RNA sequence: UUGGCACCUCGAUGUCGGCUCAUCGCAUCCUGGGGCUGUAGUCGGUCCCAAGGGUUGGGCUGUUCGCCCAUUAAAGCGGUACGCGAGCUGGGUUCAGAACGUCGUGAGACAGUUCGGUCCCUAUCCGUCGCGGGCGCAGGAAAUUUGAGAGGAGCUGUCCUU
RNA sequence: GGGAUAAGUGCUGAAAGCAUCUAAGCAUGAAGCCCCCCUCAAGAUGAGAUUUCCCAUUCCGCAAGGAAGUAAGAUCCCUGA
């Protein structure tokens, strides 16, 4: 349970390849935007198809 | 003897 | 300052038929011929060798009692997993990648072994799909 | 028997060599020696 | 040889000709309608194409649907080869139904085995289970990896992992009885897989 | 196996016996095929070819071993740091306490015996068991597939006819 | 249940006019072997094969090539096993 060797630059590098996030849902509001992540309320107008329900 | 005791 | 080919080497085509040969003193040629050590713009790096196709395959044959004693291993990454058959079973369903392991034995080992390998081409006998290539026949030095 | 000292027991035995191996063979199945 | 495929139902039990209890797989299985008929000079072996389970339009594509064209059929949910067949005695477009088997014939079933998840050594590889007393801190492990002298772990060591999801195949199954009014097949024993997955029964490999 | 030497380790290579998981070699315990028998048949003896598979539940003792009970087709020998403690237990060896016998004036000692006695680690890399994301496979796709190769399985008893 | 086999059992036969399981030629023969039973398998870079869809735009780069929209199709997001 003790690392041997430090890790290198390249293989820390290597290794943070998958630890980026990805860009959420967002998509145009019909009422105002911008912009809306998709089967969400807008938090800018309160909206959803199409009633203000805030 | 050779015990493994280590505190 | 002596010449040295990179991109401008012309690779020809060459049939051997190994209907009387051994196994065996061919490779040794064929390996030579895919080596590229018959033109005289060999360069060690850049693998001035060229295709060779071998028909008849099925037709070789081997000095001594070595169809019977000569043993192929094929031994896998798991225990007890040492496979072996003899050299008539190998020749009897499938002599071409016997020819091959030949071949692969008498090669380099490293990325150019693998590109060289890449260009002989074994066939049961006595033909060969490479016809719109327009391959000459090579006969064997002895 | 299976021995490395293949010897004619008797006047009947014969000595032969098949397939690489001394052998004695004989009118007498108890005399039959094979090596190897 | 012959066989057919389809959606097995569930479990039942059946009574037949006798006081005697029978253990009975009732399979969905009809209609299977031939797509594609494998030929040696073309594809280099012999085989046909069943499909089953038709689908709305909808959840087919444009290559789905070109491709049960030449059968003059709906698209179909399972496509499966059968092989090896008796060449030919099938046309593209004829319909496969349950009265190819008699209900006393040997067949083999098999089908995707059900799921598990990721599940330890004790219950994926039978592995016996270390004490719970005496002061035994081992129990549900998988056990030591192998010698010392090899610096390494020897390929087949039986570890934790995820077990079910694979074609697993039942041998020898008695048809119990065969209902070609509402296409269906009653088989003796346990057939693997979960409820309505698909499951395909061949003709078992005589003798 | 008991030894011999002291080449490697004393800025540490954890040492017995069990539990868990195994793998390998036959100098083969059974099962399979045979030769010679002073083999009438069953059961046997010896020597060949054969590792494919399987080779047990207890009582005693820390014990391996060994003896005994009851089976079995048989309850085979060994190697893998006398396989395996960053997988597990400390019963015995092998700490600090206290006794018995013996030796020693004595402090103390005893492969002589007995009672009791802290077993740490969050896995970096290679290995193994599973599951994903890319790119390639000279256009982009949805399905169905051949098989170069690889893994799994491989054991046998009893009864009736002849 | 097939094929080549081990130990064995042999047939026809000469070196050596005989004899002979062998030096040529044919067999038979084991839970060993390679298949038939099951499973994963074209990253098998040697990347295989069959069926069926989508079509051959626009703008730069005189050639190679590079950007934008899209068809077939797929995904983000959501209901769930």
């Amino acid at each position: 349970a003790v690392p041997f060797r430090r890790t290198s630059k390249m293989k820390k590098r290597l290794r943070r390849t998958h630890f980026k996030l990805n860009v959420p849902g967002m998509t145009e509001c019909p009422s105002c935007g911008e912009m809306k992540l998709s089967h969400r309320v807008c938090k800018a107008c309160g909206s959803y198809n199409g009633k203000d329900i805030n | 003897a050779a015990a493994a005791a280590a505190a | 300052t002596p010449m040295a080919n990179a991109s401008t080497i012309e690779r020809k085509w060459l049939v051997v038929d190994a209907a009387g040969k051994t196994l065996g003193r061919l490779s040794s040629e064929v390996a030579a011929i895919l080596r590229g050590k018959h033109k005289p713009t060999y360069t060690p790096h850049v693998d001035t060798g060229d295709h060779v196709i071998i028909i008849n395959a099925e037709k070789i044959e081997l000095t001594g009692k070595k169809l019977t004693d000569k043993i192929y291993y094929r031994h896998t990454q798991h225990p007890g997993g040492l496979k072996s058959r003899t050299a008539l079973e190998m020749r009897t369903n499938y002599p071409e990648k016997m020819l091959e392991l030949a071949i692969k034995g008498m090669l380099p080992k490293g990325s150019l072994g693998r590109q060289m390998f890449k260009k002989l081409n074994v066939y049961r006998g006595s033909e060969h799909p490479h016809e719109a290539q327009k391959p000459e026949v090579y006969e064997l030095r002895g | 028997k299976v021995r490395p000292s293949v010897k004619p027991i008797c006047e009947k035995c014969k000595v032969i060599r098949r397939k690489g191996k001394v052998m004695v063979i004989c009118e007498n199945p108890k005399h039959k020696q094979k090596q190897g | 040889t012959k066989g057919i495929l389809g959606r097995k139902i569930g479990m039942t039990q059946v009574f037949a000709e006798n006081g005697d209890l029978i253990p009975v797989t009732v399979i969905e299985a009809a209609p299977n309608v031939v797509l594609q008929k494998k030929t040696a000079e073309n594809d280099g072996y012999e085989a046909i194409q069943l499909g089953f389970d038709d689908k709305r339009e909808k959840l087919s594509n444009k290559p789905e649907k070109g491709h049960v064209a030449k059968a003059e059929t709906a698209p179909k949910r399972f496509v499966k080869e059968l092989r090896g067949v008796e060449m030919d005695a099938y046309e593209v477009g004829q319909e496969v139904k349950v009265e190819i088997f008699s209900a006393g014939e040997i067949v083999d079933v098999t089908g995707v085995s059900k799921g598990k998840g990721f599940q330890g050594a004790i219950k994926r590889h039978g592995q016996s289970r270390g004490p719970m007393s005496h002061g035994s801190r081992y129990h549900r492990r998988p056990g030591s990896m192998g010698p010392v002298d090899p610096n390494r772990v020897f390929k087949g060591k039986l570890l934790p992992g995820r077990m079910g999801g694979e074609q697993i195949t039942v041998q020898n199954l008695e048809i119990v009885k065969v209902d070609a009014e509402r296409n269906l097949l009653l088989i003796k024993g346990n057939v693997p897989g979960a409820k309505k997955s698909l499951i395909t029964v061949k003709s078992a490999v005589k003798s």
